[PDB]
């Protein structure tokens, strides 16, 4: 996933 | 090095050689040479028969006539070649057969003549015909072997509804197809313009979508030369020069011998 | 990363190279790029092909049928209580021209039915939201002669039941030829004529046609009892080649089509007038 | 089983790379919708198919 | 060119990009993109049309704002035969895409249609 | 963090720095806060400017147009069995007005379309669900002649199928300009008048369009065979802009607007009377 | 009445330039009409109030302050390069903000001159030459 | 393939941190819908386009 | 290795190119390329204006025609010139000019025609003139722009004291200007001799006791064509073939840029 | 999962  | 060149060849097959001092380079369609049925690409199970240098070899079909007034001449392929000596018999006592095929057009004039003959290599070829009937054209009448076919300037309908020839009718700029002519330089293909070149050389693979058919049912691939720009000669209003085509199959295999097909060509 | 090359900038020329003069007899195209003929700057290309590779090209869904079926009271003359096509790419001009500039194809299919109906008559009562009933029957299977007889029981041909009013109907089918590659074009015949044939018309056949039935046909019916006033329905079929592959290419037809084959009829005069030196 | 890959951004907003999310649904292939993501090939085959290919620069024929 | 090899002449081919007068004399095709052929042992010669535009990308169909320019062509010389040769003769002309060319928006044709 | 800057303590002031004091002349404002002419207190600012950002000004679906058609009886006078719409944000003044503070834009565009159908006479019995068939075409294409001939066929054209009653339709489109921006004002030509022109009329040109379909039509049907009875529909398009740039700014109209063109007509008196020393 | 109407060689005065206008006249002959733009004044000769028209880059004269604006403008397009006969792609527009006035003179009169400089020039796309016609 | 951001939360309910998710699953990114999380810039280019900007304190003209 | 040719040749300048299949090889006129004036050879102080693509390209001029009684044909440059488009431009709102030259003199005819062409490439052509009147040729005679001049088989004096005609009269043996042809070959040249060559390709470089001057008032080249060996075909007593001179500046720069000068050529 |  990506978290930003 | 040494003073060789694309202008000259020699092409040797079986015990037949063919030397050409003004070629116009050649050909290899689809960018594939010929080649066998692999195992991995195999079907029918049974061995099959390769007969090699007694029918890959250079056969050459009756010459026809280029004049002033010539639209264009047609053959099919393997159907040119069905009385070619063995190469016949083993398409004939088979089921199945492929072939690749090296084809030489040749054409010589003089550096005084002019004219300039397409010479289209095409998968598939089929032709339309005579008819307000659809796929009509009768296996005979498709068929002309050696002596090919020839093309039109404009389509005559075959009018007598009760006794039909049953044959195409190929008008010239649709390629006798419903097509422009124009565009079949899509398809592998080669030009004799009188001024530069001889001969025209064209080296076709087997092509089909299955690895092997019938020779007898179906032709593989069509050869169509048309008089790109037409035949001139001095001010002689009735020039006349020779057009030879020779033929070689190249890697044929047969499968599934039994007797011999006659087909009724009457 | 797949856009076209760059333009290199290119200066002036004074040699031996002529990249301008060619043979177009050897049956080769004149590799060039205008940095061969005139002087170029240099340009960072980002355009790209995307758009016309093979699958974005057939990547549309087609009309390629119009089935015409009705719900009404069974009666005892000709009557369109069910239905049946032909499984083609051909009744249509579109797509088979698209198709058609290969010799060979493979790819799966899919298929989108579009329903609709309405009524037939000024006024005689409604009628209930219908169900529809297409049934694929390959070659070989029983062929319905009734709009309700056994073969609708459909134990091992593929059947849709389609709810008139909700989303058009979609299916996909697999590669299903007989051969490597779908043949866009065969040139050949079905049977042989030999000459110790009895009659002649044992071994005729229709020129470039291949399996008498090529992929069977669709069955389409309304599984509804009829109401006392008609309701007619027309089905649309969508067809559109997915996970395409393609090979041999071929002019484009020119002038229009002339039934099943490569047969022309009229209109071969596709070209316009335009003189010469005209601009 | 799920399929991540980088979208090719037209447009971008005022806001990089921008990835897409997919999953197969079904056992038959034939079921899948199209990847998109097509290779291109040299058209050589056609505009060169010749046994002696030669460098633009020098005579075609010789 | 596909006349007699005895036959020889200098042809000279241009492109004018879009914007001015329709060129009518070799005097103003001059004075655009052009290419000199020579007619010798090689048969044909190649203009490439470069790509000079003012939009990113033209639209397929005829439209004065993304227009492409002209074509034509004229004698440099003149064609010169010897005598017993003909004096008059065809040439071909072929055209394609250099390796920068792209193509935009799937539509349909214009150049298939079928009746009810 | 997108809050606006805090406000600082500012003290008494007795200096040769002037910040009251400027140049208009220059083309400059002057960058003055509160604590420059007078005395502040410490505030700290949360306040944001989140919803004038240029995507949050656009992001809101606008009507553009309003497709009339008609599902009855093909007769043999003019009828509206199908329509088509030029592809334009300019027959409609809202959203014109907001996209006209600026020169050149930049965006993907999305198309969301509401269906509403009625019944145009008091009673020849009723109709079944219709489907809608939205088609665009582009600038080349075929355009239909007829509500059902071949062009319908949509082999490569990208369409709609809508079913009435469902969610309105919605789809999405790419920034598809030829230039690198879209131009919502074009001071120019699209053909040049050349001293050596045959007519005056070959050079001439409508001031300020550019080509002349830009982005082509939508051309509307309802796909259902006719009922007795007469159906009227009307398709309402609402269009966003998303992912949205922009370039130069520009005033806002301040009169009625007067076709595609910057060309104003009448009510050329926007403002308002009121007295100079009255509040 | 007549929309996007102005004619090429009237939308194209030249080093001459134009003018603007106080008030909106309609030009009546239909029969003859003169294709010609109407600029008023106060709508900035476009639709917009004049008023807005400082957020374009722009500078004041006013004459008790300095004898001269100075306006450096870059390429400005939706294109990296076009056709400058087909498409202009910046106008000047000077209006009098404050109307002119000396002692108590009531036909005063000072000259404005516009000079211009070309800057980063490029062509492409050569051949033979452009010839409009401006009547 | 999924995104995770948090929410600029205005109103909070007696309960810190909160996010959403995000997955686009689309091949285009025209089909996308809008982020939202833009930044902002300068007034300058507009407010003050001159060759020799100058501090608001000092004289406009000098 | 590979083919290439002294025969076959490609010129490439600006947006045009120009092919030859039957050249003589090339020349490069006392084997010094064009050049722009070096820093340590400048003169004009001011920033001098290289237009380059736009005005170093090839401009062909009107052709003329060979037949056998043609005597000879003469050009100055940069006056043929004059009003080739933005060279001619740019030669007429500077002070000063200075520019090298690619000239290539098209001529071709077939394997059964006979004849042969000098072509001279002559720093400083002063030519000779029509009376009793010493250096009396007039700025618009001594000047005919594209289409040149002639020379003569004699000298026939201009007789009308009254109202001269102010003209060159180029004698051909004298190579107009009082010395012998056969010397003429000291200057760069080449020969068209038909049954060798199609063309002529000279590369000129810029040469004059200056390292810049004004375009206008002086010439720094002459082209001088003539039959060195008469045109003659089959038995055809009145022959006649085209000449064409395609001609392209090079190295382009200059100086004193103001209003344009419009010279009086009536 | 697979990242292309
Ligand atoms: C010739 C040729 C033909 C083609 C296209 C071939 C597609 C073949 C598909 C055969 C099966 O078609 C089906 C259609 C519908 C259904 C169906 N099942 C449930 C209701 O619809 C099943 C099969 O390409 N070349
Ligand atoms: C001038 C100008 C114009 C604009 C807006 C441009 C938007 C261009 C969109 C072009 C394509 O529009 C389509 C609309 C609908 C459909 C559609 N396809 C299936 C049915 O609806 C396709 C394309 O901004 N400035
Ligand atoms: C690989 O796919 C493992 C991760 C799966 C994440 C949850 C997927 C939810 C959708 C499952 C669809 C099943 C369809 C038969
Ligand atoms: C990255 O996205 C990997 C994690 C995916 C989690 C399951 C997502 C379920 C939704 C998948 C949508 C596919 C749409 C084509």
């Amino acid at each position: 996933i990506s978290e930003v | 090095a040494c003073g060789y060149s694309d202008r000259v060849l020699q092409l040797t097959l079986g015990n037949s050689t063919i030397t050409t001092q003004e070629a116009a380079n050649s050909v290899v369609a689809y960018g594939r040479w010929p080649e066998f049925i692999r195992d991995d690409e195999a079907n029918p199970v049974d061995q099959p028969t390769e007969p090699d240098v007694a029918t890959c070899r250079f056969y050459t079909l009756d010459t026809v006539m280029w004049g002033k007034e010539s639209k264009g001449w047609w053959w099919k392929l393997p159907d040119a070649l069905r009385d070619m000596g063995l190469f016949g018999q083993n398409m004939y006592y088979h089921y199945l057969g492929r072939s690749g095929y090296t084809v030489h057009v040749q054409c010589n004039a003089s550096k005084f003549h002019q004219g300039a003959l397409g010479v289209f290599a095409i998968p598939e070829y089929c032709l339309a015909g005579d008819s307000d009937k659809q796929r009509y054209t009768s296996y005979a009448n498709a068929n002309p072997g050696e002596r090919g076919g020839k093309f039109y300037s404009q389509f005559n309908k075959d009018n007598a509804v009760t006794s039909p020839k049953r044959e195409f009718c190929p008008v010239d700029y649709l390629l006798g197809c419903g097509v422009l002519l124009g565009n079949a330089f899509v398809y592998p293909h080669q030009i004799i313009n009188l001024r530069t070149n001889n001969s025209a050389t064209i080296v076709l693979p087997y092509v089909n979508a299955l690895a092997i058919d019938s020779m007898v049912k179906h032709n593989n691939w069509g050869i169509a030369i048309l008089p790109l720009s037409p035949l001139d000669f001095a001010q002689d209003s009735s020039v006349e020069i020779p057009i030879t085509v020779t033929i070689a199959p190249m890697c044929s295999e047969f499968n599934g011998l039994r007797n011999v097909t006659a087909p009724k060509f009457q | 990363q797949d856009s076209l090359p760059d333009t290199k900038a290119s200066g002036p020329a004074h040699s031996k190279e002529v990249p301008a003069l060619t043979a177009v007899e050897t049956g080769a195209t004149n590799p060039l790029a205008p940095s061969d003929t005139v002087q170029t700057r240099h340009v960072v290309q980002r355009r790209s092909r995307s758009e016309s590779t093979i699958e974005s090209f057939f990547a549309r869904g087609a009309c390629v049928a119009i089935i015409e079926v009705d719900n009404e009271q069974p009666t005892t003359r000709a009557q369109k209580l069910f239905a049946m096509w032909r499984i083609t790419y051909k009744d249509t001009v579109q797509l088979r021209r698209k198709l058609e500039f290969f010799t060979y194809s493979r790819f799966d299919m899919e298929f989108t039915f579009v329903v609709t109906a309405n009524f037939t008559n000024a006024n005689n009562g409604h009628a209930l939201n219908q169900v529809y009933q297409i049934m694929y029957i390959p070659p070989g299977a029983p062929t319905p002669k009734s709009w309700d007889d056994y073969t609708w029981q459909t134990s091992s041909n593929p059947s849709i039941f389609y709810t008139y009013g909700a989303a058009p109907a979609r299916i996909s089918v697999p590669y299903v030829g007989l051969a490597n590659a779908y043949s866009h074009f065969y040139d050949g015949f079905a049977k042989v004529p030999l000459k110790t044939d009895a009659n002649d018309q044992i071994g005729d056949s229709l020129y470039s046609a291949m399996t008498v039935d090529d992929f069977g046909v669709l069955a389409v019916r309304v599984v509804n009892d009829h109401n006392p006033t008609k309701v007619t329905s027309k089905v649309r079929i969508y067809m559109k080649p997915k996970h395409v592959r393609v090979w041999c290419p071929r002019p484009p037809r020119a002038v229009p089509y002339y039934g099943p084959g490569v047969d022309y009829r009229n209109n071969l005069d596709p070209l316009s007038e335009k003189g010469l030196t005209t601009y | 089983g799920a399929q991540v890959s980088s979208q090719k951004v037209g447009a971008h907003e005022n806001s990089s790379t921008i990835n897409y999310t997919t999953i197969n649904y079904y056992k038959d292939s034939a079921s899948n919708a199209a990847s998109k993501q097509d290779y291109s090939q040299d058209p050589s085959k056609f505009t060169e198919p010749l046994k002696d290919v030669l460098i633009k620069t020098a005579p075609a024929l010789n | 060119f596909c006349g007699s090899m005895m036959a020889t002449g200098k042809i000279l081919v241009a492109y004018a990009p879009p914007g001015a007068q329709p060129p009518t004399s070799r005097k103003e095709a001059m004075l655009g993109t052009h290419v000199i052929w020579d007619l010798g042992l090689q048969s044909s010669c190649t203009m490439v049309v470069p790509w000079i535009s003012n939009v990113t990308y033209r639209q397929t169909t005829q439209d004065s704002f993304t227009e492409g320019g002209y074509i034509s062509m004229f004698y440099q010389t003149r064609i010169v035969v010897p005598l017993s040769t003909p004096k008059s003769m065809s040439m071909l002309g072929f055209v394609s895409a250099c390796n920068d060319f792209s193509v935009r928006l799937l539509r349909d044709t214009t150049h298939i249609s079928q009746s009810a």
